[PDB]
């Protein structure tokens, strides 16, 4: 709501933002308007029904707008619930006109919000970048991962069964080179700790469950 | 001969002062600059986004390409960028307006952004500016909007601005800019560093001893082993130049013993002295009474730990009943006793040498402890025979 | 430990533990007065009186330590600069001042304790060394810092905590009802102490003392046992 | 003479022992210590004759000479410079706890090499460019911080830029990170603090048994006043504790305290007793628990003994206050007082809870006050039998 109410203010009428609260800046565009009767203003806004505005404090700062006759609003509704974002107490400044439209077109613009899967190039060019003792750790844990997948209790594998792997498979050598090399995997968003009753450190990787079947198949060269 | 002479010039190559090195760093180094001699000759421009290794020292090698240019062309200006004093995410844009096309300047008025600075970019009259970036992620917001017009400007009318930000890998392009796999309007393109092996730390050693020291100072076999562990961690050239740096000063304070009161070959003995402070325990030196590890009072409360491991199956305990242990302890064995009033004081005191640790709690005693690693280190290299053989032994 | 900084230079810090204004307040300024006897060191030695309940933050302790010394300002307060040099050959004239803490628990758990720092570098510094006497009602206080501050201290406290019982608590009750040589009459004053001591002995009124000395045996609690009955003494 | 009492002369022996053993009148600085003395003395002198600029990183914890160590690796070089040996430089100090706010380290700086004063981000961005001046002579400068966890701040914009301004060509900056534990760069600061920094970390171990002893003769070299006995005694419980250096000459203060104690009798003893060795070691160490049962009353002796009574047979630390209010009654009983009232039993609590010798939150929930124990349960079973 931010950057449509200051947006007319150093364009339409010429004034630097300077404003406080929300309704410092409701009450003072009004007498900007309603002393001159000369300034028009249509407001083409398409799809006002987004999806960070479904508070009830986003229709009563346009409906205010709305009681003057000099103030033109042309808004589209895409949902079922169109009523639903405003009640009777709102419906005698906006006046709405229902008006059918059929066109037949889909959409290739707004389709960016919605949820795809994650970019495989992120999980690639963060290996290539790797310590070589760092990539045997990565590879490690989604063996014990999947083989461990069906059992519905999995909670993740502690951290003095994990210290004990490291040597049998040649990698780290002590213990605090080994947290050292678990720095750069939690900055990446790839494994995080959590706060365990049993005072261990639980170690799992919140991806998908199909993500990490399809990172073994491309290791292969 | 040339003993004094050596030691004073090997320290000034060693430290780590601008390493703008040639070699080691070709196919790293020919992309970067082939990447810019399009744009400035076929009148293009983009973004460029650099995600460098973490921490290996590439400052140097930008600073390179970007002087090589001044000599061949004469005609554009470059403006450098160091947000270093800005905390917080605004105030960014006014500290680089102030350099429009360097004889011409102007004068802030306040709140005055996305207006002027946009303009003079698109003027297709103007030389082709060059803006340089470094540390973007630190400029993130709650919505990152200060990054959603730094990154279109080289897309909509008159492109004339190439993006080249110099950063190390810590998040891609997941939630700093969220255009890409999304939108089919940018393109950026990425380039990555991999951790030097062996194949660079011990090349890039090779011309940097031999070209400025007349002989050196360390035979070869320690060369393969100091440059098999610093690219382990990360691989920086800082790290190196450390490692082998403070290894020198340690033997050459040696020189100077019972031989200037009335050249030589660094061993790989007094290397591995040097990083033994570092990631190996220093639990050895605890003879003829040399306080170095432990005093005493802190060993009569750590060995109750494990004491409580085996008998409850937890690794977690508090400072509430670790006094338990204490007091029922020294009763029976006729020792100093230690009040809890200062046992607090204890729980901030073992935690260097790479020890236990614990976190930070409002109220005292229950506080939520734990142990870093326990196996097997009290024998052997320690002693623990007559000093609490008698309490492993009782319970 | 008292005459070690004002005879002398040697600044010490100990913590009082007890109860509240009632009973720790019985030797800390008995010992500050002991200094006005002797002018020649009373009219040299200021006194700041700093309280910690007022106190919240710590910002604000930068701007009303000036309110007490008045050395370089007026009614008026200088720059809002946070304090940095605070004046610290170890004999200098002008005036050494001891400043006077109380109640260490509000700002104990502010934000590492960067005001309490101060105070004990001043007296290891190298100018004039300056001593701290506070006050506060929680025993164990050493325990509540850091680090960097607990291996900075005097580690010396004493638990001024009272352990009378019922014979040697009659003592009091009448200390606080003896009222100095200065009326104007003194045979009114002769029938005032022995009156108390007619009602010291009694069946009932021993009752109420050992009442209220079980629940609490602090002077405070007995500060109310003897204005009320003044009130009804008309 | 100007005050009236401008430092009375010590005409006795106990009084001067005072001077040789503060923490102010000190002539020089901590001995045994010449290994680590030496090292970091060839460390400055080839960084001042380069011209360049390093990084320095110690550790151990506040109490083993960070304090006194490092005014003589500056004494030193000062004499060198006036016999044309070293070049000149400057004395700058500055401490991490003067400042309030973790960003106006660039005040200090900027008015303690020249005059202007400006604040965390005019200053701040003139020290920028200045190191970066192309064509300008500067002096081997030295920087000496203290307390680095204090600087921390979210984006890490403190510790990392303070590090890359010596890596530079014309910069001639002597960092001195003064701090507490080793493992900071690799737990509270991130990946690019620990990188520009250098694994030049030489931590410094506290003073031995061999050590303690002859400090503390040094400052008693002519002052016959304590026995041999007595010295090493009190040398001994420090270097048992945590080796500090402070922990221990504050014992012998002490000492000094306790024996003129005694002197107040007409003899005038000369070499101290064993029973002041003793006493020094009880009055350091001071319990603030077991004179809190013996100088309880009885009311509040009874009030205590249930809540044990009541965690025996449930194995749980935690319960109520409408339970402990119901077998308070029967003890009470049992020893001939009637039964309490309920308005009391909020100011028997407020005795405790001023005290805070009881966990509990304030009077917002009267009847589900949980009782949280400050002690353990076995030693007060031990304070309380003793009457």
């Amino acid at each position: 709501v931010k950057s449509v109410l200051n947006s007319i203010t150093e364009e339409v009428l010429d004034h630097m933002g300077t404003f406080r609260s929300i309704l410092d800046q409701l009450d003072w565009i009004v007498n900007k308007f309603k002393e001159d009767s000369s300034l028009e203003l249509f407001l083409l806004i398409h799809n006002l029904d987004s999806q960070m505005l479904r508070g009830e404090k986003s229709q009563q700062i346009i409906g205010q707008l709305s009681s003057l006759h000099n103030i033109y609003l042309i808004a589209s509704i895409d949902h079922l619930n169109a009523p639903l974002m405003w009640d009777h107490a709102k419906q005698s400044l906006f006046n709405w006109l229902w008006y059918e439209t059929t066109t037949y077109s889909p959409y290739t613009e707004e389709t960016s919000y919605e949820n795809s899967s994650l970019p495989l190039s992120s999980l690639t060019h963060v290996l290539r970048s790797l310590t070589p003792n760092a990539r045997g750790i990565f590879r490690l844990l989604i063996k014990y991962q999947l083989d461990n997948q069906d059992n519905p209790s999995y909670i993740g594998l502690s951290f003095q069964d994990f210290y004990q792997q490291c040597r049998e498979a040649f990698l780290v050598n002590s213990d605090l080179t080994l947290r050292a090399q678990l720095t750069e995997f939690r900055d990446h968003k790839l494994i995080r700790t959590k706060k365990g009753t049993d005072g261990v450190e639980y170690l799992l990787i919140p991806v998908d469950n199909g993500t990490l079947t399809d990172f073994l198949e491309k290791e292969e060269e | 001969k040339q003993e004094g002479t050596c030691y004073q010039q090997a320290k000034l190559v060693l430290n780590t002062a601008v390493p703008d090195r040639l070699p080691a760093r070709e196919r790293e180094m020919d992309v970067i600059r082939n990447f810019l001699r399009e744009h400035i000759c076929g009148k293009k421009a983009g973004s460029l986004y650099l995600s460098g290794a973490p921490g290996t020292g590439k400052t140097a090698c930008l600073s390179r390409i970007l002087q090589d240019l001044k000599k061949e062309l004469k005609g554009f200006k470059t403006i450098m960028l160091n947000c270093m004093s800005l905390r917080t995410a605004q105030a960014v844009f006014p500290a680089i307006a102030q350099e429009i096309c360097q004889e011409e300047v102007s004068r802030p008025a306040g709140k005055d952004m996305m207006r002027k600075l946009e303009k003079h970019m698109t003027a297709e009259k103007g030389p082709m500016i060059v803006l340089v970036l470094d540390e973007m992620d630190q400029l993130d917001s709650k919505g990152q909007d200060v990054l959603y017009t730094l990154f279109e400007w080289p897309w909509l009318s008159n492109s004339h601005l190439v993006l080249i930000g110099i950063a190390n890998t810590l998040d891609l392009t997941d939630r700093i800019l969220p255009r890409l796999q999304a939108r089919e309007k940018c393109k950026p393109q990425l380039l990555n560093f991999p951790p030097y092996t062996r194949n660079q730390i011990v090349t890039i050693l090779q011309d940097r001893l031999n070209q400025v020291s007349r002989d050196q100072v360390l035979d070869n076999a320690a060369v393969q082993f100091c440059a098999r562990k610093v690219s382990a961690v990360s691989g920086d050239v800082r790290k190196a130049l450390d490692v082998c740096r403070r290894a020198i000063e340690i033997v050459e304070s040696d020189v100077k013993s019972q031989t200037i009161l009335k050249p030589k070959r660094v061993g790989l003995i007094h290397i591995s002295q040097v990083i033994s402070e570092i990631d190996g325990n220093r639990m050895t030196l605890s003879q003829e009474g040399a306080q170095d590890s432990f005093p005493l009072q802190q060993k009569i409360l750590v060995c109750s730990l494990m004491l409580l491991i085996r008998q409850l199956k937890i690794k977690e305990v508090t400072l509430g009943k670790l006094y338990e242990a204490y007091s029922k302890v020294c009763r029976k064995q006729q020792v100093a006793a230690v009040d809890q009033s200062e046992c607090l004081s204890l729980s901030g005191l073992l935690e260097a040498r790479g020890i236990l640790g614990l976190k930070r709690n409002k109220e005292t005693r229950l506080t939520k402890v734990f142990f870093k690693i326990e196996e097997k280190e009290i024998e052997h290299a320690l002693k623990d025979k007559a000093l609490i053989g008698n309490i492993l032994a009782t319970g | 430990l008292l005459k070690r900084t004002a005879l002398h230079g040697e600044s010490n810090s100990v913590l009082i533990i007890g109860p509240r204004g009632s009973g720790k307040t019985m030797l800390i300024n008995h010992a500050l007065k002991e200094l006005m006897e002797i002018e020649e060191v009373s009219e040299n030695v200021l006194q700041v009186h700093l309280n910690g309940l007022l106190q919240i933050n710590d910002k604000i302790a930068l701007k009303e330590i000036t309110r007490q010394l008045n050395l370089e300002n007026v009614v008026g307060d200088k720059v809002f600069g946070s304090f940095a040099e605070n004046l610290s050959g170890d004999r200098t004239s002008s005036c050494p001042v001891i400043f006077i803490l109380d109640e260490f628990d509000l700002f104990a758990h502010h934000k590492n304790q960067t005001l309490l720092y101060n105070l004990f570098d001043i007296s290891q510094s190298a100018q004039t060394p300056i001593a701290v006497i506070g006050l506060t009602c929680r025993l164990d206080i050493l325990e509540l810092l850091e680090k960097r501050v607990k291996s900075r201290f005097s580690h010396r406290q004493i638990h001024l905590m009272n352990s009378f019982g019922f014979p040697q608590y009659v003592k009091i009750f009448k200390e606080q009802l003896s009222l100095p040589a200065e009326f104007p009459d003194k045979v009114f004053a002769e029938k005032w102490n022995e009156n108390v001591q007619y009602l010291s002995e009694d069946r009932s009124v021993q009752e109420v003392l050992q009442k209220h000395f079980n629940i609490s045996k602090n002077l405070r609690s007995l500060h109310m046992l003897l204005m009320l009955a003044l009130n009804r003494v008309t | 003479r100007s005050r009236s009492l401008a430092a009375q002369e010590p005409a006795s022996v106990l009084e001067e022992a005072r001077l040789r053993l503060h923490v102010s009148a000190v002539p020089e600085s901590l001995p045994c210590r010449e290994q680590e003395f030496q090292d970091i003395y060839n460390f400055v002198e080839s960084k001042l004759l380069d011209h360049t600029g390093g990084c320095m990183y110690i550790s151990g914890v506040p109490g083993t000479g960070k304090t006194a160590t490092v005014h003589e690796v500056i004494r030193c070089l000062q004499q060198a410079a006036q016999a044309n040996d070293v070049p000149p430089f400057q004395y700058i100090e500055v401490n991490g706890m003067k400042l309030t706010e973790p960003h106006q380290v660039y005040v200090q700086i900027l008015q303690k090499l020249t005059g202007q004063k400006a604040t965390a981000n005019h200053a701040a961005e003139l020290l920028a460019k200045q190191f970066c001046t192309r064509g300008s002579p500067q002096e081997t400068t030295v920087l000496l911080v203290d307390e680095l966890d204090l600087l921390w701040t979210h984006k890490q914009d403190i510790m990392y830029n303070l590090f890359d301004w010596p890596t530079h060509k014309e910069a001639r900056l002597v960092v001195l990170a003064i701090a507490n534990t080793m493992d900071l760069p690799e737990r509270i600061m991130m990946n690019r603090v620990s990188s520009r920094l250098g694994l030049t970390r030489m931590c410094f171990q506290p003073y031995t048994y061999s050590q303690l002893q002859q400090i503390l003769r040094s400052r008693l070299k002519h002052l016959k006043a304590f026995e041999d006995d007595a010295i090493q005694l009190v040398a001994r419980k420090v270097a048992a504790l945590s080796g500090d250096a402070r922990r221990c000459l504050d014992i012998c203060r002490r000492a000094t305290e306790i024996c003129e104690f005694s002197q107040q009798k007409p003899d005038s003893p000369g070499l101290v007793t064993i029973a002041h060795s003793m006493e020094a070691v009880d009055e350091m160490f001071s319990s603030s628990y077991i004179t809190a049962i013996k100088n309880s009353s009885v009311l509040e002796q009874s009030f205590l003994r249930a809540i044990l009574a009541e965690f025996r047979r449930s194995g749980l630390e935690e319960a109520t206050f409408q339970q402990i209010y119901s077998q308070h009654v029967a003890l009470c009983r049992m020893e001939g007082l009637p039964y309490p009232t309920m308005s009391e039993t909020m100011a028997v609590c407020s005795h405790l809870g001023s005290c805070r010798l009881l966990l509990v939150e304030p009077s917002r929930n009267d009847l589900l006050l949980r009782v949280r124990l400050n002690v353990s349960q076995d030693d007060v079973l031990y304070a309380l039998k003793d009457e």
